[PDB]
């Protein structure tokens, strides 16, 4: 490819297979650096990390 | 008031099913814990089913979730 | 206080107490056994003699007892009918599935939020009294209504 | 089977793919006698040998 | 005046809002057996396409250009994935809080002041109710529109108009490296998007009795 | 933030207010302006005279 | 002002961090009874690892690409040498410091004050209540993922589906200068860290009774 290859094409390929944090989450263990969340209603927690 | 009222009376708030138990072995009508099983259908707030309230400093009375969309009634009338 | 409920909506312990004393003074049996409640009604004070038709007066019954089933929060309620052996087999088996029918159709049309109900009735297989010698009098034929409170 | 054309490939699958500017797709996947492609619209069967 | 003007809008806004949300919160079961969704999604759980339809459409260009269609079909919004079924929630429901901020500034000095702050503040809720009343109505239109979409190219692809959606699935098996392992692997690619066809065979036509 | 007038005669006040700053990002705007009575549309100060 | 509730809050935490750990002291010998380690520590004095089992896990990576694994597993913390067996007093023994300080500024005067004193200080008291509360339930929670981590890879060794670790010594004679001598000399290392296995012949498949 020289200097003004301008029209490279598009590569892809496997998608992602899961977030690992998912696994301490169920565990009970939050994620690092995460903040406290407040839940009425029901028997479940939550927490917020990465604005997710 | 009474949660357990014209019986024994309050023994203790369980932790696991939220509730307070009277002295004569019944489950309160009350509740203790904010994990507790709650008909809830009625609610408050601005920004609802979208991103809640964008929580920035805004010049004019315009207020926007965050998933662009905005609610009118939270802005003002002008 | 000002946005958590502080109770259960529409009921308390003072009334439900008070109600369940009337009930057995009634005479009507009520019982309690862990989280698991059992109701018993005759049938002599409720239907017509051995036949599927409602007497105006068991409607007042029918109301404070839906009235009462409405203070707790339920999920399943079983409804069972218990017949005198009078003529047959089935002629007693359809007048209790009938009777229940009537009954369950009722209690669903009025406010108890119950996801479940069930109905059925056997006729006069299982009795509770050996001495048989009424007919609709006599105690062995009743409706019941068995549920269980969770959480 | 790594196979070059310029149809789509719908039906038996893929893993890798390359698409150029052009118009011409280079399919990295997993080894199969039997294609299902599609020309712009319309559906045929590729048997491929070997 | 203005300060009137501004808290009767804002108070009949919320008092219509609540009396709203409470009724459409006390009808709860019907809505949701009009609205199901869940009863209208394919196989691979993607939620099927919008359509729009138009007939007897008429353009003018300007003098000596016409130009007259029968029939239009617009795809408007592409048929993707979805992990769950969407409810009428995220469409009906309308936020609410009371306002409870008066600034004394236009003095009710006199009566006249007070029963002047008074219409102003009736004519401000007459105002809220109608804004209110506006907004349920688009609102509604705009699930209607929605719901129509869907059921539209239902009954096209029953007309063998729409192509339906290609999928595939590639397998794999034990993965990774002696770290993290997933026991089998499978993925799951569409690869055509549905879309209108062009030919004038394939055509199918119903009639009932 | 600022400061009030000194009048000739003591039937009134002005305020001298200049230093208005909004909070968060750090700027300070400089508008100076002058004071009315709410409620009452005059210029003076509610205070004792004698 | 606040400063009441904020002082009560740290009151009300700091008593009950005291009472949590006098009843956790007072029940003690059945908590060391359920977390033993020294039973579950491995031959050579090697605290085994930990490893975390997923089943039936879902990923939309983004609009048309999903991806479904069946069980997912992952080491979180590499086994490695110990010369003691960890007890649970680092994982649940709060810490605890009396507030000497109440700030002798906001003192009330009248009883509109001591009222607002005495609501303001009780909420801010069940505030630090709830707190200490969700501290206590995090540390429950973290050594509880410990222990099991542990013991699935037990029981993982067990199905023969993770390699065991593997540990070479070397042994020498006396050593060194005529100052400094040393009778033996045991040199204990590991070469090969316990991982999972990739290959398909060497599962074990389990049975009961």
């Amino acid at each position: 490819y020289g200097p003004n290859a301008k029209s490279m094409p598009t590569e892809e390929g496997i998608p992602p297979s899961a977030n690992d944090l998912l696994l301490h989450v169920l565990e009970g263990v939050p994620p690092p650096g995460s903040r406290r969340l407040v839940v009425s209603g029901g028997d479940a927690r939550a927490w917020l990390s990465n604005e997710k | 008031d009474g949660c357990c009222s014209k019986m024994g009376g309050i023994n203790y708030c369980d932790s696991s099913a939220g509730r307070l138990v009277c002295n004569n072995g019944f489950y309160s009508t009350c509740y203790c814990t904010r994990h507790a099983v709650m008909d809830l259908q009625f609610l408050m707030g601005c920004c609802l089913w979208h991103g809640g309230v964008y929580p920035q400093l805004n010049s004019s009375g315009l207020v926007v979730c965050n998933d662009g969309y905005v609610s009118e009634e939270c802005s003002l009338q002008k | 206080v000002p946005k958590l409920p502080c109770r259960v909506d529409g009921a308390c312990d003072a009334t439900i107490i008070k109600m369940m004393t009337d009930l057995n003074k009634k005479g009507i049996k009520v019982a309690s056994v862990g989280q698991n409640y059992l109701i018993s009604i005759p049938a002599s004070a409720l239907f017509a003699d051995q036949s599927p038709r409602l007497n105006w007066a068991s409607y007042s019954l029918l109301n404070e007892i839906a009235a009462f089933l409405k203070q707790f929060r339920k999920i399943a309620i079983t409804v069972t009918s218990y017949s005198s052996k009078y003529v047959s087999v089935k002629r007693e088996r359809a007048l209790t599935l009938a009777r229940s029918r009537v009954v369950s159709e009722y209690l669903w049309s009025q406010g108890v939020d119950s996801r479940i109900i069930f109905t059925q009735g056997l006729g006069s297989d299982k009795p509770i009294t050996s001495y048989t010698l009424g007919g609709d009098r006599s105690p062995n034929a009743r409706v019941e209504i068995t549920f269980r409170r969770a959480v | 089977m790594y196979v070059r054309t310029n149809l789509t490939i719908l039906s038996p699958g893929w893993l890798a793919s390359m698409t150029s500017a052009d118009g011409t797709h280079a399919y990295e996947m997993q080894k199969s006698p039997v294609l299902l492609v599609s020309w712009h619209g319309k559906v045929m069967q590729l048997k491929v040998e070997g | 005046k203005e300060t009137a003007l501004s808290v009767g809008a804002q108070a009949g806004l919320a008092w219509r809002a609540k009396i709203i949300d409470e009724q459409l919160n006390k009808q709860a079961r019907n809505l949701d057996a009009i609205y199901d969704f869940n009863s209208l999604v394919l196989e691979h759980n993607i939620l099927p396409p919008v359509l729009l339809e138009g007939r007897n459409t008429l353009n003018l260009a300007d003098a000596q250009s016409i130009r007259i269609s029968d029939r239009t079909y617009k795809v408007a919004k592409q048929a993707h994935f979805i992990t769950t079924p969407p409810t009428w929630r995220q469409y009906l429901w309308m936020d609410y809080v009371k306002p409870e901020a008066p600034n004394v500034t236009l003095l009710p000095k006199t009566k006249a002041e007070k029963e002047i702050w008074c219409i102003y503040t009736e004519r401000g809720w007459k105002n809220g109710i109608d804004q209110a009343n506006t907004i349920l109505e688009e609102n509604i239109a705009r699930i209607k529109e929605d719901f129509g979409g869907m059921i539209l190219y239902r009954k096209l692809l029953a007309m063998n108009m729409v192509s339906p959606p290609y999928v595939s699935h590639t397998d794999l098996g034990v993965t990774g490296d002696g770290s993290e392992i997933h026991i089998d692997d499978r993925v799951l690619r569409i690869t055509a998007l549905p879309e209108l066809n062009v030919n004038s065979a394939e055509w199918r036509a119903a009639v009932a009795k | 933030i600022g400061s009030f007038n000194l009048p000739s005669n003591a039937d009134k006040m002005v305020i001298t207010f200049n230093t208005m700053s909004i909070p968060g990002a750090e700027k300070t705007i400089s508008i100076s302006a002058y004071a009315i009575d709410p409620n009452t549309a005059r210029t003076a100060l509610a205070s004792r005279t004698n």
